[PDB]
């Protein structure tokens, strides 16, 4: 029978919220709300904790499908109160299936966690939706809720969820890039070339070809492991590279760059110089022997794309037979401190991991190298 | 019968759906339109995927909550995981347990885990996630807020994403004494803290077998140290190879040093800081020099009487103050190619020199070809 069904339902509601059976009230127009802790809506079949402070004698007036309760002493958004108490309902379905949200404490599941809607209700979500394609995430929009969401937010964020002292958030003070951010192996065995290149490209993505001369933010890179690479690395303008200390006739490099190309008639590291083409366009120099002359830089046959470059303590190792270690070409005003080129591998220079020519420099007026090794 | 109705009621209130939206499994039941299915055998309930048409009928429901119906198949366990609808099993890793469904959690002392591998999964008494398959895809996966708190607290930053990509552990490369709980007030004895910090960079034994051994330690990964407070220490600090020491700015003879190192030994016949030089013993072994007056000569190196273990050492702005009467501030011995900038030794304590916090001999250097000291003070 019915009254029995009502008592057993109150019991089920009470167990869910951890209150007593007597503390659950059904909404009906005119019901006294005093003393109760949880209200049940027969129509929607949803339950809500009631705000404390409802006086005995205060009677219910209306309860909307958005869970706004109006009574004789005032009004309360039960959905909003539920959010503050972390009392939610996870709707059937998903962003994939689509849904309609009516209450502030309803969550819709997405592949990376749950979200509630903080905008105008009701909110219709078409099948095949994502939070980003249906209002984005933020105040007045989709708000991520729960531990699964927090995990994915943290994992995929920039640190803006993490406060730091004296104020601000973690993202405000992260100013170092690293090959490990790109999953470089750093064992001097795996080929970390594409990783290093992506790192440099993310800082300054100068194309290998430029339409005209007119076409032709600085960031600090920390190298802390040993990265093997197999193609010449072109250092773009605006790069500062750093290692904790410099080597000094070190026997086994365990920190820095190891150039190990198939074609040994190449440079390990080069600054960027663009050379004029017969059509008036410019191409990045990739010739190992090429160097710009002061005249070239004048008549525009060459355009320097090497300003604002600084190197601290870079260690560069080279397979035996590699032609050039570093091509410091067009590096006007660029600076170096503790650049070390070549490994003290052993007594046989024929098998030593050092280049035939250490450093080749042209068109670098005002350039300073300190403690070059 | 009506236990059915009161159960549908209990299930419905748990999931926040309507009583009419709960269906009991049984072969042939119409699944159309229902939001939650109940297995009366295992006494578990599961949200159903949206889009089951009227007339689609139940075929089977496994103990791993795989549902087959007339129109296809669905893993209700995985769906439940995606919805964070979990059952926390009685017991723990320590008690042991058996897991049958993807949405079952087992409690460990640091939080909960679900099993992402082959089910069923038997967990023996006295188990841990590590001893029962480890953590990660296809194994144990950490679940829930308590687990997240402990993972964050004990982790290395790998849970925190950063831009443009990667995670926080990828860009944290600097050490501080504060990681070791140094007090940094110039009063507490932070000696052991500083020594552990250095040892964690490069831990070279004070006695070594032969020459190959002592040279093996200049071949270690170099690490940067940031000193931002004032650390009192009471024993000579020996800087191992591969250490870069840094302070924001250099002191220019200021009165009350509030950043750097304060050497305050009982025995003042000593040095505050020394590089490492190993001296040949009668038996052919090598011991780290602890003698204040010792310095290596070119001869000593050549004889093998001494082997330097000071390569790849860099100082930037270190302030070193010393108790009155201390013999030597810095021993730059064997420091070939090592460099220094803004190294400050001695405090401008006041007018009386006998009471000033500065050493009798500031710096003693030998066997340091190619070394550079910039802005030495
Ligand atoms: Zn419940």
């Amino acid at each position: 029978k019915g009254s029995t069904g009502i008592l057993t339902n109150k019991q089920a509601v009470a167990r869910h919220f951890g209150v007593k059976q007597s503390e659950v009230v059904y909404f009906s127009v005119g019901v006294d709300l005093g003393g109760y802790k949880v209200i049940y809506d027969k129509e929607t079949q949803r339950a809500y904790s009631l705000p404390v402070g409802i006086a005995s004698g205060t009677t219910a007036v209306s309860l909307s499908t958005a869970a706004v309760l109006v009574h004789s002493a005032g009004s309360v958004d039960l959905g909003s109160l539920a959010v503050s108490r972390e009392e939610y309902v996870t709707l059937p379905g998903s962003f994939d299936s689509g849904s309609t949200l009516n209450v502030k404490n309803e969550l819709l599941t997405y592949t990376d966690g749950k979200y509630r809607w903080d905008g105008i209700l009701p909110k219709t979500v078409a099948p095949g939706s994502t939070p980003a394609s249906t209002g984005g995430v933020g105040l007045g929009a989709w708000i991520s809720v729960g531990d699964a969401s927090l995990r994915t937010q943290l994992a995929n964020g920039d640190g803006s969820l993490i406060g730091i002292h004296p104020q601000g958030t973690l993202n405000n003070v992260l100013t170092v890039r690293t090959p490990e951010q790109y999953n470089a192996v750093g064992d001097g065995i795996a080929d970390d070339t594409s990783k290093l290149k992506e790192m440099l490209s993310d800082i300054n993505n100068v194309p290998e070809t430029l339409p005209d001369a007119a076409a032709v933010v600085a960031v600090k890179i920390d190298l802390t492991k040993l990265y093997r690479f197999t193609e010449t690395l072109y250092i773009p303008p605006g790069v500062s590279i750093e290692i904790p200390t410099s080597n000094f006739f070190t026997r086994e490099c365990k920190q820095g760059l190891f150039y190990d190309p198939v074609d040994k008639n190449t440079a390990a590291i080069s600054l960027m110089v663009y050379r004029k083409q017969p059509d008036g366009s410019y191409k990045l120099n990739k010739d190992v022997d090429y160097y710009p002359t002061g005249l070239d830089i004048d008549n525009g046959d060459a355009i320097t794309c090497a300003r604002k470059i600084d190197i601290n303590n870079l260690n560069l190792i080279t397979a035996p037979g590699v032609k050039v270690g570093v091509k410091w070409i067009g590096g006007a005003g660029c600076t170096t401190k503790g650049l070390s080129i070549g490994e003290n591998t052993g007594s046989d220079i024929t098998t030593a991991r050092l280049p035939r020519v250490g450093l080749l420099q042209s068109a670098s007026w005002g350039s300073i190298h300190e403690n070059l090794r | 019968s009506t236990g059915i109705l009161t159960n549908k009621q209990a299930v419905a209130r748990h999931f926040g759906v309507k009583q009419s939206e709960v269906v009991y499994f049984s072969v042939g039941v119409d699944l159309g339109g229902y939001k939650v299915i109940y297995d009366k055998e295992t006494q578990r309930a599961y949200s159903l995927p949206v889009g089951i048409a009227s007339g689609t009928t139940a075929v089977s429901l496994s103990t791993a909550a795989v549902l087959v119906h007339s129109a296809g198949s669905v893993d209700l366990g995985s769906l439940a995981v995606s919805r964070e609808e979990y059952v926390t099993l009685p017991g723990s890793f320590d008690s042991g347990s058996t897991l049958n469904v993807k949405n079952e959690l087992l409690t460990y002392t640091d939080g909960k885990y679900r099993w992402d591998g082959i089910l069923p999964k038997t967990v023996a008494p006295g188990s841990t996630p590590a001893s029962t398959g480890g953590v990660g895809l296809g194994a144990w996966i950490s679940v829930g807020d308590a687990s997240l708190r402990t993972q964050l607290a004990n982790g290395d930053g790998s849970l925190i994403g950063i831009h443009p990509q990667g995670t926080l552990n990828n860009v944290l490369t600097v050490r501080t004494p504060e990681q070791y709980n140094a007090v940094g007030d110039g009063i507490a004895d932070d000696t052991s803290k500083l020594k552990e910090m250095l040892s964690d960079i490069n831990n070279v034994p004070e006695t070594l077998p032969d020459a190959a051994a002592v040279n093996s330690y200049m071949e270690q990964v170099a690490v940067k140290i940031d000193l931002t407070k004032l650390y009192r220490f009471t024993e000579t600090l020996y800087i191992p190879p591969g250490v870069s020491i840094e302070i924001p700015t250099s002191n220019f003879f200021t009165r009350e040093c509030k950043q750097g190192l304060f050497y305050d030994p009982v025995d003042k016949n000593t040095a505050a800081i020394s590089l490492m030089v190993y001296r040949k013993q009668p038996d052919g072994s090598y011991k780290l020099n602890k003698d204040v007056d010792y310095y290596p000569t070119g001869l000593d190196i050549d004889n093998g009487d001494a082997i330097t273990c000071a390569r790849k050492i860099d100082i930037n702005n270190l302030n070193l103050i010393t108790a009155p009467g201390v013999k030597v501030g810095v021993k730059w011995i064997g420091g070939a190619g090592c460099t220094t900038k803004g190294l400050s030794i001695g405090e401008n304590t006041g007018s009386d020199i006998t009471t000033a916090r500065l050493p009798r001999v500031g710096l003693l250097q030998s066997a340091s070809w190619g070394s550079i000291h910039e802005n030495l003070r």
